[PDB]
């Protein structure tokens, strides 16, 4: 999701009377589900022989 | 005067904000109004025999 407020009259924004600030921000929405998890194997080790 | 003009112009930045603010006045002017006049006698025998 994408929010973009340009400079100008969309920001009358009365603490600053010009409008001469803009903006633009992403946000989203995430999550993981796991079947099986005896599928997945790891092994931890050092490196560097 | 230059100078106090020049110190005193309402310069802008990139930024903006609350820099800047102005006012207005008014005032009132009144009237009035008088009564004026006079008056006169007389009598009739200072008007037959004159």
């Amino acid at each position: 999701k994408i929010i973009t407020k340009r400079p100008g009259e969309a920001t009358a924004d009365r603490s600053d009377p010009y409008g001469e600030m803009g903006f633009m921000s992403i946000k989203w929405y995430y999550g993981f589900m796991v079947f099986r998890p005896e599928w997945i194997a790891l092994l931890k080790t050092v490196a560097r022989l | 005067d230059v100078g106090n003009i020049t110190a005193k112009m309402p310069t802008l930045t990139e930024i903006g904000g609350r820099v800047n603010r102005v006012g207005f006045k008014r005032v009132e002017i009144k009237g009035k109004l008088e009564k004026y006049g006079f008056f006169r006698e007389y009598t009739q025998e200072q008007l037959d025999f004159d």
